[PDB]
């Protein structure tokens, strides 16, 4: 039960299975940017503005139109990557709490949820007080002091044991299956085929399938949490890093012409902010222009 | 002409503008001299109606009128005597060691039992203490009182920024953190529109008063249906509570603020930028 | 609580004249509702609808159906009243625990003088959704359901409890309690252990009228002495006003006279609650109108027969039928009619009603399927399916499999209850049909199926292994030498996807408002059947069927 | 290492705030989405309960004779005991590979609409998809949780 | 602002113009906005609506519907009235002359009619043109509405007879409403048709609610909530009124819009909205009868 | 003004463009305060509710908590609209569009209802933007009242049957000829529901203790009827008035509260409000500087503020 | 019956018979009948000619 | 709409019943969205009325 499987791990037993863990670090970086000679255009106009009166005068500002278009038919003029200042959000140990967000219907023993209401949320540092009304966030309070730097977070996902290590020794796709829209072959059904249809193999490690089919397939556990149809939280402003890796269209809503794939990684927009003690998922008003290999 | 001046010469008997702070949210005291009248009238004649007849003449005893009026009554005049009513106790009473330390609660004491008095006899104090502003000038002498505290829309709190160069003046406070009643957690952008509620409870509470502002972005189409919703105080049969009128619009949700400095730690909201449209009451249900 | 008190202000109706009525508070616990055939988690997922009508036991016709209120709350919802819950003060009243199921105060018809009548039934019944299957249908007579008098001597010590709780309350938490209620407990300590509900039950007083009671204690302490020679509950309001806030009309019955009176249900052995306020217009009420109920028809026909011996009132003697009949007028019925469509003087006389239905179809059925049935038949098809090539040889065991079914069809249309036989088609087809002679009950039939004679609605049953039915639904499917199917418009049941005979393992048995039905095999091989010549069912007999079994459209 | 020379640590008991949640036990659309194009008759010897008919004297020879057709029909769901880890995890030799779907439960085809504690013979016939519940931990077959 | 020109027309009297130099800062009611006007726009003699003189009723229609103007300076030849619609909210301090109460520093005064008052007072006749400006009365909002439904109940004991409602005390003083020598006897003759008004929109509607609301809750979340918050309270009145007096859904619910229309009517006809403020400046917050106040545009 | 922009946010078919032209003077419900708002919150697909969308009676409710706005200027870029819940301060009187077939007057009230008529649908539709748009009828606030009466009580008649299908219609509306027929094909409950208990709540507490004297004089009203011509149009055919001719019950305590006067108060507190509650509030008045008495269908009339 | 200053009949049956007997369809004809406040509302017919 | 009169004589709705009214007989015969007539090249001098 999630009763039981609270009353095993404060003790220290290992529950019959393992997990693994995806948390996003964040690197402010110095980069370079070399040029060609005549590659933009950016043109010039013209210099009034008399505003609304404020009080005591508008105080006359004066807006100035332009506009530029890429002058050039090629990769003109692009950029670099050398150095690593420090490291922003801290590699920290600072776990996930699913109690965060209303998702689920809760246990009918309501004398066993309400124990198992502050037990879990007794005191994390992502525990919120005066729990969920109904519409808003669950107000993610403040520690008085923060030294290392923004805090991490550590999601699970359950995994079986018998699975290699060496998956894991390599760059992989933490869902156990390769899933991106880099590989489809535009056939215009690959991509879902290779996201949930494992009658065929992994592009990544094909004499296999998956590697956590509790995490790969349809409906699976892995499925369960973190999908964005489904959205458990929504209403936690806590970033998953998982939600990047779960979400049926998003990755297919991409396209695959190269041209458009490349120049966007030089300015993609997180899901995460700088500007907050969490890994707050991002304001609706706010921009970002994060770079994200991911 | 979105700046205007009013003026209103009364006592320090009231507010006490020296005391108070350079932001407060003035009330008048229209209809001074009344109520022995009103008293007996407006009510059925299960309510012995010579209850008011000496309460408010207690009232001026802490306070002859003279030719210098009982007015100017101000915001923290309610909160504090209200603070034993409404359901917040020992943080609406940190009004009161505001008001005791700074002004008295021997005018508190009087008007306490008028606030159990004058809901008592169906004299409600909504159209009573009608709203004149937010104290911009207080020329008042020692114990007399000449006060500018302009009325007459937004250019209360826009003529806040231009007189003083450094910071801000009056800025509007709150008064009380129980105040400023936080409703619409719903939350969006927008423009805030603020009122004054007097939340009554009529025999269960024995006659309760109370004073604090919302704050919504909702029309008064869509406050009086908002003015149903979200109460628990429901539970009468006499009639007529839960009165309003427009304090005006905040035309910024963006400048609200959390503090508990103030002139005694009182718990105090900053809110900065205020279209101040005077607005009408209602009382019918 | 207030599902007991919002059914009173529809006994607030009164208005228009009509015969004059009571209200009874009736507490279902949880094993009567289980022991039933209620699921207790579909009704646990507090305001919910109970359709209700009311039955004679001799003759007549029955109430249609009233939408009715509940409040289905799993506590002790004996203790519930007694020990309520202040969100801030959970702790006011603690309490010993006990079973709990729906809050439901049901009407009861009298007279002009009332004189309540035994064995005449109230049914009630829990809507959970629309369907027929989502619905189960419960009996209640007069006699279950009425006791003489109730226990409000229970609801002595109750109330001075309340006192010391008030007196336990502000001692224990101290100067937290705020300035109304710190007054109110010491009030209640200048006018003088758990409190368990069930020992209110279990304890054996109950109501007296006392006045012999008073002169057989007069007479007793005279002997004695000729040898020798604001209130409580005003300042319970204060109680409630500052650990509550308000006034809370739930709980001023709380703090009243309350009755709780332990009866029996004659059904299922099992046990409920009969309760009383003070306040309550409701039976047993110290505020009610008159006329109330008289225990007279429940003593004059029992010693009558118990002083006579007659353990049945048919064979009652003919001076002594008679005198009665000079006593109590109604009993005409139940004593001096011919065939009665309802059986005078049983208990199972409504369940009896039932079971000749589920019999006379049946016959209706098994006389009208030898009809179709009568020699070697010629039915070659009725549908349109194709073959593979290799599976004709699946028909070649349907050949030698076939006649066992129409044995174990007619086997399972016995071998169901009657009360599970009223969710299937055929029997509300034919209700859509002795409508036809009305909109059924769970209005499970479309709107289109009272358009044509094509739309048929079939049942299910499974063909190989065991024969047994695999719907909940009766599956309505629009039928067309050949025609083809057609379905209808529109939690989850797996054999309702496809056409009726469209494969193997499934029988299909479809019927209609002109109540010719169908019996289809798959392989197209379905016949029309003339149950229209065998349904036999009595107009004034059918007309006791229809009104409990047919619902007023708006 | 943190964002120093400095160690960190994470436990299982890292782990309290994530399979603690009641979602868990939230199968709904799981047993929903699987259920539709549907799965034939998988032979339920194990898939099925019966309740007991007759003494207990008899009553092998009443199972001895009742499945004794569809016994020899095909295989039970499990075959993994023979399945070492990773034959599991690759596409070809496990049709139930896309039947493994929660560390709490099971989906397993099982008999279509006749209610559990009654009859002997099931209909053979279509089949469905639906859930049991995993009990304990030792529940997971042999090939995620090794010998 | 925006000074709107009232032309005077020929050959007046000295005392009509002297006439016209005790009416500088009254209230002036005007069909339409046109910056050159006439004084034929202006006078009671315009307020005709259909062949007969006007009551109390007619003049509040036309009170509700036509525009008012202050007249700030007076001239030969024209006359300046600064107009309070025009303009935005709290701006061009305009000067009026007080009656009898008091007009506090606040209280947002409002236009009504001159029979609420003495009728022949305030009723200026000019002599050589012969027409009659029969200026409103600047109430405030308190007292408006007090005296507005005073008489209108005291036309009911004076409709069928067989306390004293006239006394009505303001802060200070002791307001005598009654005029008795002459003016009474005209009151319920020029508030005549207004009664009938107060009364059939009342005998309507309680006696189709009485068989609406019986006839409703069986023909169902408005059905028990309708003596949900009404227990005791209209039952009780189906308990009073229902008995002492006497008990057809077609008619009913044509009805049903008709009286309703009525009442859509009588809310833009009573209630007297507010249309100006005072709301000065270093003044003594408490005006005179007969002293000016500056008063600002909006409420 | 207060200004407040709505940008032109994704392409424009270009005949479509030119009919975001001629609505100048329009009004949109816009359920904010913005600088800037997409153009999605705007048109009808917003004012659908979850799954369903609203009755006549509903787009009423639907216009209750949102916010009319002025089309102003209309831009290929933006449109910029007036707050009118806000910024009617206006001198300059910012300037709407009457789309209406009645011919108004000089001075009315203007209310704002939605389109319901049988020929005047204001049905405009962009297929660049899928967007369906119904522009509100403004209207005179009296024969505005005279509708929202009529719809509410047609939904009255969508609970009850048991009379014949010959219905009066109360589709048939009377300015001074100008015989109206108006739409009638769904009545959705809710709307219906709401709208008849505030109906009914209202004329609860519009009744009081001096209301009950007045009933005495029901009798005495028709002894008006036969003498006179004023009382006897006042009291109409299709009245109860005349069907319930064919008591001070004294209970008197105290007799010093004014109780006659006491009942006209709460009586105009609740039924003196019944136009209101029902509707929208008026906040437009008719007023043109030009002496014009009467104001064109499809013209431009200046506004003023609230009534 | 445009105008309303007569005093009527005191017969009710006589009132509302006689009242719409002439009303009935006249080009002057006041339906949607005369409001206490407002205009007798002339029945304008579509063409004039 | 025979409630109101005629254009031409005010005085009276038409001047027949038989054909002016909607489906009577003359609207029967001669309306082209019936088209009684017509696969038939003689022309009807009654269609454009």
């Amino acid at each position: 039960s999630p009763v039981a499987l609270y009353h095993q791990l404060k003790t220290g037993l290992h529950p019959g299975f393992g997990f693994t863990v995806v948390r996003q670090d964040r690197f402010v970086t110095e980069n370079v940017l070399f040029s060609e000679r005549a590659s933009e255009a950016y043109f010039l106009g013209q210099l009034q503005v008399a505003r609304h009166e404020t009080g005591g005068g508008v105080n006359f500002t004066l807006t100035q139109p332009r506009g530029n278009v890429d002058l050039g038919v090629g990769y003109t003029a692009v950029a670099a990557t050398g150095t690593v200042r420090n490291p922003v959000t801290d590699m920290g140990n600072l776990p996930q709490n699913f109690y965060l967000g209303r998702g689920a219907p809760p246990l009918l023993d309501n004398a066993a949820a309400v124990y198992l209401r502050n037990a879990v949320v007794a005191g994390n540092r992502l525990g919120p007080a005066q729990p969920l009304p109904v519409f808003g966030c669950a107000q993610v309070p403040r520690r008085a002091g923060m030294d290392h730097g923004q805090d991490a977070v550590c999601e699970f996902i359950a995994t079986p044991v018998a699975t290699d290590i060496n998956y894991f020794r390599r760059p992989c796709n933490p869902r156990g299956r390769a899933a991106g829209g880099v590989y489809a072959g535009d056939k215009e059904g690959d991509v879902i085929a290779l996201m949930y249809d494992h009658g065929q193999s992994d592009p990544a490690r094909p004499f296999a399938a998956t590697a956590n089919p509790w995490a790969s397939q349809r409906f699976s556990y892995g499925d369960l949490l973190y999908n964005g149809a489904y959205h458990l939280n929504g209403a936690s402003p806590v970033l998953s890093p998982c939600f990047k890796f779960f979400t049926a269209a998003d990755i297919t809503a991409k396209h695959r012409c190269l041209e458009r794939l490349i120049v966007e990684t030089g300015s993609a927009v997180s899901t995460a902010t700088a500007a907050s003690d969490v890994q707050f998922k991002r304001p609706p008003g706010c921009r970002e222009l994060v770079e994200d290999p991911c | 002409p979105r700046y205007h001046l009013t003026r209103q010469v009364t006592l320090t008997d009231l507010c006490q503008p020296n005391a108070e702070r350079a932001g407060a949210l003035l009330l008048a005291l229209r209809h001074p001299t009344d109520l022995p009248h009103l008293a007996r009238h407006r009510a059925p004649p299960g309510r012995q109606t010579e209850r008011l007849a000496e309460a408010w003449g207690q009232l001026l005893e802490a306070s002859e009128s003279g030719c210098a009026r009982a007015g100017l009554v101000s915001f923290n005049f309610l909160v504090a005597a209200c603070a034993a009513a409404y359901d917040a106790r020992d943080a609406a009473e940190a009004v009161r060691a505001h008001i005791t330390t700074n002004y008295a609660g021997a005018r508190l004491d009087r008007f306490s039992e008028c606030l159990r008095a004058m809901v008592h006899t169906h004299v409600f104090p909504h159209e009573v203490m009608r709203f004149f502003g937010g104290l911009v000038s207080w020329v008042t002498q020692d114990e007399l009182a000449s006060v500018t505290a302009v009325c007459s829309g937004p250019q209360e709190a826009t003529h806040t920024g231009h007189p003083g160069r450094p910071c801000s003046a009056v800025t509007i406070p709150a008064c009380a953190f129980v105040d400023l009643d936080a409703e619409l957690c719903l939350g969006g952008p927008g423009a805030a529109f603020l009122y004054l509620v007097f939340t009554y409870r009529q025999c269960r509470d024995q006659e309760l008063c109370c004073v604090y502002v919302v704050k919504s972005q909702l029309p008064p189409r869509g406050l009086e249906a908002a003015l149903e919703r979200l109460f628990g105080r429901l539970r009468i049969t006499t009639c007529t509570y839960a009165a309003f009128a427009e304090l005006g619009v905040m035309p910024d949700d963006s400048p609200r603020c959390l503090h508990r400095t103030e002139r005694v730690g009182v718990p105090v909201v900053i809110l900065e930028g205020v279209v101040w449209r005077p607005g009408g009451w209602r009382a019918c249900a | 609580m207030n599902a007991h008190f919002a059914n009173e202000v529809q006994y607030d109706l009164t208005r228009d004249p009509s015969s004059p009525a009571s209200l009874i508070h009736v507490i279902i616990s949880s094993e009567c509702l289980a022991a039933a055939g209620v699921p207790l988690s579909a009704l646990m997922r507090a305001n919910f609808r109970v359709e209700t009508q009311t039955r004679a036991h001799a003759t007549g016709d029955c109430t249609p159906w009233r939408s009715a209120f509940a409040a289905y709350v799993p506590a002790d919802a004996v203790g519930a009243l007694i020990a309520p819950v202040v969100p801030a003060h959970p702790d006011l009243l603690p309490r010993v625990p006990s079973a709990g199921g729906l809050f439901v105060s049901l009407p009861v018809a009298c007279d002009a003088q009332g004189v309540y009548d035994p064995y005449t039934v109230a049914a009630l019944r829990l809507a959970w959704g629309p369907w027929a299957t989502c619905a189960r249908v419960l009996l209640f007579s007069y006699d279950e359901l009425v006791p003489p008098n109730t226990r409000y001597a229970a609801d002595g010590a109750r109330l001075m409890r309340l006192c010391r709780h008030f007196c336990r309350y502000v001692a224990r938490l101290g100067a937290a309690a705020p300035a109304a209620a710190t007054e109110a407990a010491a009030h209640l300590s200048m006018g003088l252990p758990p409190i368990s509900p069930e020992e209110q039950l279990t304890a054996p007083g109950g109501d007296t009228a006392t006045a012999e009671d008073v002169s057989i204690t007069q007479e007793n302490e005279e002997i004695l002495a000729l040898v020798q020679r604001r209130s409580l509950v005003e300042w319970l309001d204060r109680g409630w006003e500052a650990l509550a806030g308000g006034d809370r009309p739930d709980w001023l019955w709380s703090r009243r006279s309350i009755s709780v009176v332990l009866r029996h249900h004659y059904g299922t052995k099992q046990r409920f609650v009969v309760v009383s306020y003070e306040n309550s217009v409701a039976w047993g009420g110290r505020r009610a109108r008159p006329p109330r109920l008289s225990s007279e028809l429940a003593t004059a026909l029992t010693e009558a027969c118990a002083a006579e011996r007659v353990v049945r009132p048919h064979q009652l003697s003919p001076a002594a039928q008679t005198a009665l009949l000079r006593r109590f007028p109604a009993l005409e019925g139940p004593l001096r009619h011919p065939r009665p469509v309802l059986q005078p003087f049983d208990i199972a006389a409504e369940v009896a009603f039932v079971a000749r239905i589920q019999i006379a179809c049946l016959r209706a059925l098994g006389h009208s399927i030898r009809a179709a049935l009568q020699g070697g038949p010629r039915i070659f098809q009725r549908l349109r399916y194709d073959f593979g090539p290799h599976q004709s040889e699946w028909l070649g065991e349907v050949t030698r499999r076939f006649p066992v079914l129409l044995e174990n069809l007619m086997r399972a249309l016995e071998g169901t209850a009657p009360d599970a036989f009223f969710h299937t088609a055929y029997a509300l087809a034919v209700l859509a049909h002795l409508g036809g002679q009305l909109v059924p009950l769970s209005d499970d039939i479309p709107a289109r199926f009272a358009d044509s004679d094509a739309h048929y609605a079939f049942d299910y049953y499974s063909t190989s292994g065991d024969t047994l039915r695999l719907t909940n639904r009766p599956i309505a499917v629009v039928i067309d030498e050949q025609s083809k199917c057609r379905f209808m418009e529109g939690p989850h049941r797996v054999c309702e996807q496809y056409l009726p005979g469209e494969s193997y393992a499934y029988l299909c048995l479809g019927f209609n408002r002109r109540l010719c039905g169908l019996v289809v095999f798959p392989g197209g091989f379905a016949f029309t059947i003339n149950t229209a010549a065998y349904l036999s069912l009595a107009d004034p007999v059918a007309r006791a069927v229809g009104l409990r079994f047919c619902r007023g459209a708006a | 290492w943190g964002k120093d020379h400095q160690v960190l640590r994470l436990s299982m008991e890292n782990a309290v705030g994530t399979v603690c949640h009641p979602s868990l036990m939230n199968i709904d659309a799981a047993v929903g989405g699987v259920n539709h194009d549907p799965v034939e008759a998988a032979n339920p010897y194990g898939a099925y309960v019966a309740a007991p008919a007759g003494p207990g004297a008899d009553m092998q020879q009443r199972f001895l004779n009742a499945w004794r057709q569809r016994l020899a029909h095909g295989r039970v769901r499990w075959v993994a005991e023979c399945q070492m880890t990773a034959e599991q995890f690759m596409q070809p030799d496990n049709a139930n590979l896309a039947l493994e779907l929660h560390p709490a439960f099971d989906f397993f085809a099982g008999v279509a609409d006749v209610e559990l504690p009654g009859g002997e013979v099931p209909p053979a016939g279509p089949g469905a998809i639906q859930a049991t519940w995993r009990v304990v931990n030792g529940n997971l077959p042999l090939a995620l949780c090794p010998v | 602002c925006f000074e709107a020109d009232i032309a005077i027309p020929s050959g007046i009297s000295r005392p009509d113009a002297a006439a016209l130099q005790r009416c500088e800062g009254r209230v002036v009611f005007l069909p339409t906005i046109r910056r050159q006007l006439a004084l034929a726009d202006v006078a009671h003699e315009s307020f005709v609506s259909g062949g007969v003189s006007p009551d109390t009723l007619g003049l509040l229609l036309a009170y509700r519907r036509r525009f008012p103007a202050v007249i700030t300076r007076v001239l030969p030849t024209r006359i300046v009235a600064c107009p309070v619609d025009l303009g935005l909210t709290h701006a061009g301090t305009v000067n009026l002359r007080n009656t009898s109460p008091v007009d506090l520093c606040n209280g947002d005064p409002v236009s009504l009619v001159p029979p609420v008052f003495e009728g022949q007072a305030t009723d200026v006749r000019l002599e050589s043109l012969d027409l009659t400006l029969r200026f409103p009365v600047p109430l405030p909002t308190p007292l408006a509405r007090e005296i507005v439904a005073r008489l209108v109940a005291r036309g009911i004991r004076d409709l069928n007879p067989d306390p004293d409602l006239n006394v009505l005390y303001y802060n200070g003083a002791r307001l005598s409403l009654v005029a008795d020598v002459q003016q009474l006897a005209s009151v319920n003759t020029e508030l005549r048709s207004l009664v009938l008004n107060m009364v059939y929109s009342i005998t309507e509607g309680t006696t189709l609610i009485l068989t609406l609301i019986p006839r409703l809750l069986a023909l169902g979340y408005v059905n028990a909530l309708l003596q949900m918050q009404s227990v005791t309270r209209e039952a009780a009145q189906l308990i009073h009124p229902e008995a002492p007096m006497l008990m057809r859904r077609l008619p009913l619910y044509e009805a049903l819009v008709a009286w309703l229309a009525h009442a859509g009517q009588l809310g833009d006809i009573l209630a007297l909205a507010p249309a100006v403020r005072v709301c000065t400046f270093d003044g003594a917050a408490v005006v005179q009868s007969g002293d000016m106040a500056p008063v600002i545009r909006y409420p």
